[PDB]
RNA sequence: AGAUUUGAGUAUCGUAAGAGGACUCCCUUAACUUAAGCAUAUCAAUAAGGGAAGGAAGAAAAAAUAACAAUGAUUUCUUAAGUAAUGGCGAAUGAAAAAGAAAAAGACCAAGUUGAUA
RNA sequence: UGGAAGUAUAAAUCGAAAAGGUGAUAGUAUUCAUCAAAGUCUAAAUAUUACAGGAAAACUGAUAGCAAAGAAGUACUGUGAA
RNA sequence: GAUUCACGCAGUGUUAACGUGCAAAUUACUUGUCAUAUUUGAGUAUAGGGGCGAAAGACUCAUCGAACUAUCUAGUAGCUGG
RNA sequence: AAGGUUCCUAAACAACAUUACUUGGAUUAGGGUGAAUCGAUCCUAAAUUACAGAUGGAAAUCCUUAAGAAA
RNA sequence: AAUAAAAUAUUACUUUGGAUAGUUUAGUUUCCUGGGCGAUGAAGAACGCAAUGAAUUGCGAUAAGUGAUAGGAACAAUAAAAUGUGAAUAUCCAAAAUUUGAAUGCUUGAAAGUAUACUAAGGUAUAUAUGAUAUUCAAUAUCCA
């Protein structure tokens, strides 16, 4: 019964949305986010996820004040 | 023959390549002759003693030092406090 | 569920307004390939995970 | 491109499994999926040694 | 959009309030007869009427921020938002006046050693 | 009571934080691998972890080389050179003065002196 | 660390000077040579695959070239990192 | 922490059904058990040479005699295939 | 709890519900969720997390009223 | 012994499939110039805004755009209105810039909120550490009437 049994209970959430990354990251037990790392001043990057800083950084938004700056 | 190749480090992260080399000339050559325009005696490249080289495997051979001793200015009658100013090199 | 908070309830109704297809003048344009909505989703084939 | 067709964290799945040993790619829900992986011969992988700058 | 912005212009203070009340009030009315369905050439009336409250409103602060940039061009402390557009690194650096600045033996010694004007002839 | 020392609260004017980190300066005692095993050694200031910077940064004006018919801050390129040396002296690791160029620039504190002292 | 009777750093103990350091085989002595540590600043020559703007190419030409020549880090999977 | 029946629950037997299944462990009858060492929801705590274990190396998201995911990494292969 | 418009109505049946469908939890377009008294909001349980303090080469960890001119 | 229904073989035409050829508003590499963010609130995230928009693009309650300066007659899928008394279009300029985010009055789970002061509703300031100045205090800590 660790299968198709098994999955019959899974009803409570683990992750919600995030507030500063806006993905369902948050975990309610440990109170951070997994993904930007939340309560964290600084948002959470490692070298090793070469790939996760590329979906998520500089540029990859709308650089509203940012293009102004740069293109003066 | 023993081959003493030193390729077991990642060599292909110090690779050095100079395919800057032919806008180094560009550069500087432009660069020395804006030096000329702006005052031409700086550019002047400020006369230099002669002295020997070392060691006895180079000791007859002469090429360009850094800056005239305060003994050679006061032979040749030059105040230190002047030579600076009119394209001498000076080393005390 | 029935109890939710206010932004999650927000977010619930853009999942609502964005779940619409390509209206039939914007079909029309010069040069349009944009016929079918790909993101759209179905509360029985696939779960936004919100 | 030095990192190209050498982006993916693909592993092989090993015998057992009435499939060739050339590594696959991770996860599910896409097509990508269990297909070839950086070998030479995959496609979307990497080349024969590939041409460098220098 | 027809509201004249050379109209706008020769209006006083009070006159720009009272035809902002106006301008607002019709726009309500406006969004009214679209949702009860309204004639297109109401419909584009809509349009029209939101640019003008966008113009009438440019018009207003804009002198009122003006005549605050006048108070304040001679005072000691400035607002931040009237102090002169730089970014975060130019506030922090040295005046020009400051990184020029010399010791008075440095000073005294360039004026008496200057760098001369020659040539070596050849 | 008064003269000081020290420590706080409040107010004013400012300052640090976060993003980025390709290049720059550093902290930390990885292993796969090679040695046809392996345990020092190699991989290796390398991966990951952490801090700090700028348009460049680091270094810089000899308690420096040399033993010469001697040179003379720093930096970078050529050569020295796979050389001296290091190493189960095995596998392997490995510079620098001289010499040739690019560029060139030197100034301050502390200590000492002047004290109808500022 | 190439630095080999200790090249550099740090810790425990010890700890100078009517100066002294270095001359890479440890020690003492006498000469010789050369510098004068234990505070600070300093342009130029130098690096660059972040990013932005350009110009080139014996490069690839839709299973190729960036993963991406279309609303591509998008559709889709995972509780999550991914 | 007596004996049994029932709502439930488990999994003793048929080593029945099914075995490209209703099902990546389920169905039918039979059997056992069915309130105090009981059953159960939510919250909460414990995390990788770690946890938790009335102890089977069992469980830790279909993954456990050391999880998952990414980097070192195109790890090495005197061996197999082309 | 979880789902998220699947709720109601109308038009329509190309695809989907192992034949078919005039049916549909499927397509298209509209409509729909009304609180002084029900809940959240308030209190605290297991537990959780801050300023200052203590520890650490570092990231960060410990402490939750003890160490504080704080609370 | 016989059959050519099936089976097999060749060519023409059609079909499922998208190889081949022609092509490129995309990439890769090198080089030149810069390397110009943030408490004056950044990068990132969320929500909203078009007459008919779901995504995308641009934008912020002045919304696919406002003023100013250049600019000279368009846009279009369908209607409207405006338009040489100035349409498109361009911008290191001006005003404006929602909720958050280092996030900074306190709280924050998917949380709805909320305290004080100044100028009912609105808008400002109030986190931690820190430099200078001003002011109010504490300790016989050193003297001291």
């Amino acid at each position: 019964t660790k299968g198709t049994s098994c999955r019959g209970t899974r009803h409570n959430k683990t992750h919600i949305l995030c507030k500063r990354c806006g993905k369902r990251s948050w975990h309610l037990q440990k109170q951070r986010c997994a993904s930007c790392g939340y309560p964290d001043a600084k948002m959470r990057q490692y070298a090793w996820g070469y790939k996760a800083l590329r979906r998520r950084t500089q540029g990859t938004g709308r650089m509203r004040h940012l293009k102004i700056a740069l293109k003066r | 023959a023993v081959s003493n190749i030193h390729f077991c480090k990642d060599w292909r992260s110090k690779v050095h390549t100079w395919f800057k080399q032919p806008f180094r000339k560009i550069r500087r050559h432009q660069t020395r002759v804006e030096k000329a325009k702006a005052v031409f005696p700086a550019t002047i490249k400020s006369l230099k003693p002669s002295v020997h080289c070392m060691n006895q495997r180079f000791n007859y051979k002469l090429r360009l030092g850094r800056g005239f001793t305060l003994k050679e200015l006061r032979a040749a009658k030059i105040d230190k406090n002047l030579a600076r100013t009119i394209g001498i090199a000076v080393d005390p | 569920t029935g109890h939710k908070g206010f932004s999650y309830k927000l977010k619930l109704g853009k999942k609502i307004h964005q779940n619409r297809g390509v209206p039939q003048w914007f079909r029309m344009k010069t040069g349009n390939t944009i016929n079918y909505n790909f993101k759209r989703r179905h509360w029985n084939r696939r779960k936004m995970g919100m | 491109s030095t990192e190209a067709g050498k982006q993916h964290s693909a592993i092989s799945w090993g015998t057992g499994r009435a499939v060739a040993r050339i590594p696959r790619i991770s996860g599910s829900g896409s097509g990508r999926n269990g297909q070839g992986a950086f070998g030479n011969m995959t496609r979307k992988g990497h080349m024969f040694s590939p041409l460098k700058n220098f | 959009a027809s509201l004249k912005i050379s109209a706008i212009k020769a209006m006083s203070k009070n006159d720009m309030n009272a035809k902002l009340i106006e301008l607002k009030g019709e726009l309500a009315n406006l969004r009214t007869a679209k949702v009860t369905g309204g004639a297109p050439s109401k419909i584009s009336r809509l349009r029209v009427v939101k640019k003008d409250i966008a113009r009438l409103l440019t018009v207003m602060n804009t002198q009122r921020m003006e005549a605050l940039r006048k108070y304040y061009k001679q005072a000691k402390y400035v607002p931040k938002e009237l102090r002169p557009k730089t970014t975060r690194k130019e506030r922090r650096q040295l005046t020009k006046a400051q990184l020029n600045l010399k010791t008075v033996k440095a000073a005294k010694k360039a004026q008496h050693f200057p760098a001369r004007k020659f040539f070596v002839l050849a």
